[PDB]
RNA sequence: GGAUAGUGGCCUACCAUGGUUUCAACGGGUAACGGGGAAUAAGGGUUCGAUUCCGGAGAGGGAGCCUGAGAAACGGCUACCACAUCCAAGGAAGGCAGCAGGCGCGCAAAUUACCCAAUCCUAAUUCAGGGAGGUAGUGACAAUAAAUAACGAUACAGGGCCCAUUCGGGUCUUGUAAUUGGAAUGAGUACAAUGUAAAUACCUUAACGAGGAACAACUGGAGGGCAAGUCUGGUGCCAGCAGCCG
């Protein structure tokens, strides 16, 4: 009386494998085994045997048996176990009493068992052959850091895709299929992209883990990079003269410190004196750059040693009028004073910010304040 | 696939629910005969409401011609047998003014305390339904049984049973094993 | 006075097709003929229709009185629409949970809105084979 | 708390050992007896339900 | 004229220009198989009829035939278009909208059991066979019948009142007590014998079987509609109730 894997074959449905010492077993006398949530008692639909090799390894007929004796192994077909764990033991109730207790015994071997599955994660499903690899896989997954929410077993239909579509809003790339060895309709696969999960089917268990991690560094690598634009690298540039004064502003910086982008936000600042204002405006952000004939993106640290031409846009409010308000003995710095920081962290990446860097952030403030 | 076992839901319900003056009436009902449900009223009002109907077809329709006259009469001799109806009121139009009264005091739970036996109505049911009283030469034991006017006279208690001669004792049995003893 | 309508002894075809003209003016007899039940009122013209939790919103009640009346985001499963289902009782959306499959029910409107509730046409019953009447009342757990 | 506060917060009270109703006819005795025959005090109209006599 | 078992534009050849139509043709939709019927019930009527009887279609989708009196048969065949098996890679074999059973779809539906004893049914046929059909299992789909205590004397106290010199006899009847007392009983379990194809189950009964702790009734209500709390403690525009008024 030993449960072995619980394998989902065509015609009988979830069956169970088994391996008995000693015994006696009959098609007709009820058993009481045990589902991971419910003690089963049910009866033998039929019994199987192989006739003489192997046990499952890939094609399936099989004999048929009214009665067996110890010791073999042996498939049961049966009914009322869409659950039921591997390990148990598969007692029987001829003429007398109510069992269980095995029940208790057993059931804490399947508590502490697959408490892998986060109920309420964030992604993403596996559904398996046998319930012996789906413990397996869900543990390979566990030390190399995917979370796994959802568990299933036997082929995909259009109703286990939905299963993990809760997760379309939130990521959307953590909504996933890790078929281990079971094939799929179509109907399901006419479901899948479609929209938009998709499906990895793979039968080794060391692929669909590296075409799933492949394909995840890819659009995670179109997140961070990019951005590019909106966070701001900041910067300190010399004014060496001035080209076109307004109407657009074109002036010839040069970079000494930092890194400058298309959509760097500038600020020339009017050194205060007393009251720390300046105030926090020098239009734009700056769309063209030109060393002698080209634009680039960007100079850093120093790259060209001959003077680079800036040309900041018009946005918001008025424009500093090139010598009354500022000069070219101003030098010109960012615009960052407080919730650039915000954009700053965006972990896993890490880098940019590079580890030589920044380091201009503990100078930056003040600066302004 | 042979023949649909042909059934009929029997007993019905009133219109409206909580009607105060209706429950009080049902109560009293129940407080004199001892019934246990509003089904037991209600089993009188419908198959009292069927004979009604029978009726009002038959009396509409002119006198002295074949149905009326056939249909009716059967109809009359079926109430004055069972003990129902009287026997000087065989006229049809009476059986309209009948009541469910003469219905519930017509059955083998109050005839059994108007003969004697039981005493205090409650007590018969319990005799009825305990195996006790054969009419004819049979236990009967549905206290809605219906006593059908010439057989009333042969109600008595059982051969067999207690109040008869066989069966002395169950809590006597303890009293008898026990007592042997001293 | 003859009463507007034909009185006559061959008037039958007119008597009949007038009518069918003016039975299209009430709701029940246009809604089941022309039949949006069944292509419109997110169920599929059913009682009752399961579906899964995306999120758990909170919905503010209308003008006299005042209060929060707990709500959840469901998608539905045969027709993949989603909707705006209401949670009963003390507390309750605990035992419901995220991410979970709920079956869902009318409210007893004939449609429409109930009582104070903006636009909540739905009612939670079942989670994943325990209704929420078994689980406030403490008599068993969900599995 | 913004998620059922009043069901764990009141104070807990019990069931007590009450002397059991009978079932059946009897209860209907019972009710046909305590209105009908026994007769209770009444002033002007009835009361099924009885109420302490205060404020 | 041809074909047909046989009538007919059913099909051809040469002619004639007719046929149906606001008394609704022609087209569109049907979450449409037609009836015998079912639900509701003053009289009239509304709504439904997949489904136990009768008739008609279809066997994954379309065409096509062979044998027989009778078949465009599908638990028979020949293709093409889907879907599917087994391969030693040469080729083989396919059709559950029969009976169970598994998938899937869903709010939504039973055992891979025992048997031809009945009902009938087919052959060369008293004899063989029949997942037609019957017998159990599962089954709060509906419907019928109706256990959960009944009678006592005391103990608590009310009602009638011969009379009410004050009482109280209490002659008559009632409801209240973990007082108590003898009497019943199948719900159970169980030799037998009926029952049955063989068994279960019912019906009859040997033996054992009730004392409030059990052999313990739930379900929804108590502001108005609508029968029923101006009851204590908690809650304080929150948490929640409420078909509607709130």
């Amino acid at each position: 009386a030993t449960i072995l894997e619980v394998k989902v074959v065509e015609g009988f449905g979830t069956t169970i494998d088994v391996i008995l010492s000693n015994g006696y077993l009959r098609e007709g006398d009820r058993i009481v085994l045990c589902g991971m949530n419910g003690p089963i008692v049910t009866n033998i639909r039929a019994l199987l045997t192989p006739q003489p090799l192997r046990e499952l390894r890939l094609k399936s007929e099989y004999q048929h048996h009214k009665e067996v004796k110890a010791a073999l192994g042996v498939k049961i077909a049966a009914n009322d176990l869409e659950k039921a764990v591997s390990g148990s033991r598969l007692l029987v109730v001829g003429p007398d009493d109510d069992e269980e207790e095995m029940m208790d015994d057993v059931m804490e071997d399947l508590t502490g068992l697959l408490d892998s599955v986060d109920t309420s994660g964030r992604g993403v499903v596996v559904q398996a052959s046998t319930l012996g690899s789906l413990e397996a896989l869900l543990d390979f997954l566990k030390d190399m850091k995917i979370p796994v929410m959802s568990v299933g077993l036997g082929p995909v239909y259009k109703r286990d895709i939905m299963k993990a579509c809760t997760m379309l809003e939130k990521a959307p790339e953590l909504a996933v299929m890790l078929c281990f060895d079971v094939k799929v309709d179509k109907e399901a696969e006419q479901y899948a992209a479609e929209q938009h999960i998709k499906i990895f089917n793979a039968d080794i268990i060391y692929h669909l883990f590296d075409a799933f991690t492949a394909y995840q560094k890819e659009l995670l690598e179109k997140r961070r990079a990019e951005f590019i634009g909106d966070a701001t690298f900041p910067c300190v540039l010399n004014t060496l003269q001035i080209i076109n004064k307004r109407g657009p502003m074109i002036i010839g910086v040069d970079v000494i410190e930092g890194s400058l982008k298309i959509g760097t936000p500038i600020c020339a600042v009017k050194y205060d004196p007393a009251t720390k204002e300046r105030i926090t405006l020098l239009l734009g952000r700056v769309t063209s750059l030109e060393i002698n004939h080209q634009s680039v993106t960007e100079v850093k640290k120093g790259q060209t040693n001959a003077g680079v031409a800036m040309r900041l846009e018009d946005p918001s409010g008025q424009q500093p009028i090139w010598g009354r308000h500022v000069d070219e003995k101003d030098t010109l710095y960012s615009h960052i004073t407080r919730r650039s920081i915000d954009t700053l962290k965006d972990p896993a990446f890490r880098d940019q910010v590079p580890k030589s860097d920044w380091m201009l952030i503990r100078k930056l403030k003040p600066v302004f304040g | 696939p042979r023949a649909p076992r042909t059934y009929s839901k029997t007993y019905s319900t009133p219109k409206r629910p909580y009607e105060s003056a209706r429950l009080d009436a049902e109560l009293k009902l129940a407080g004199e005969y001892g019934l246990k449900n509003k089904r037991e009223i209600y089993r009188i009002s419908f198959q009292l409401s069927k004979i009604r109907r029978a009726a009002r077809d038959l009396l509409t329709r002119d006198e002295k011609d074949p149905k009326r006259l056939f249909e009716g009469n059967a109809l009359i001799r079926r109430l004055v047998r069972i003990g129902v109806l009287s026997e000087d009121k065989k006229k049809l139009d009476y059986v309209l003014a009948l009541k469910v009264e003469d219905f519930l005091e017509r059955r083998l739970q109050t005839q059994v305390y108007k003969l004697g036996l039981a005493k205090s109505v409650h007590h018969a049911r319990v005799l009825i339904s305990q195996r006790h009283i054969a009419v004819g030469k049979q236990i009967v034991n549905i206290p809605s049984f219906m006593v059908r006017l010439e057989s009333e006279k042969h109600i008595d208690f059982a051969r067999t049973s207690p109040f008869g001669g066989a069966r002395p004792g169950r809590v006597a049995r303890k009293r008898a094993a026990a007592a042997g003893g001293e | 006075m003859g009463k507007g309508k034909p009185r006559g002894l061959n008037s039958a075809r007119k008597l009949r097709v007038h009518r069918r003209n003016n039975r299209w003016a009430e709701t029940t007899y246009k809604k089941r003929l022309l039949g949006t039940a069944f292509k419109s009122s997110p169920f599929g013209g059913s009682s009752h229709a399961k579906g899964i939790v995306l999120e758990k919103i909170g919905i503010e009640s209308k003008q006299p009185n005042s209060a929060i009346r707990k709500c959840v985001r469901v998608q539905l499963i045969k027709n993949g629409k989603k909707v705006t289902a209401f949670v009963p009782n003390d507390g309750c959306l605990n035992f419901v949970d995220e991410n979970d499959e709920v079956l869902l029910a009318g409210f007893g409107r004939k449609g429409k809105a109930k009582g104070d509730i903006p636009g909540v046409r739905f009612k939670v019953v079942k989670v994943s084979g325990v209704s929420l009447l078994a689980l406030w009342k403490e008599k068993k757990e969900k599995p | 708390a913004r998620a059922g506060k009043v069901k764990s917060q009141t104070p807990k009270v019990e069931k007590q050992e009450k002397p059991k109703q009978p079932k059946g006819r009897a209860y209907k005795r019972l009710l046909y007896t305590r209105r009908f025959v026994n007769v209770t005090l009444t002033n002007g109209k009835r009361k099924m339900n009885p109420s302490p006599s205060s404020q």
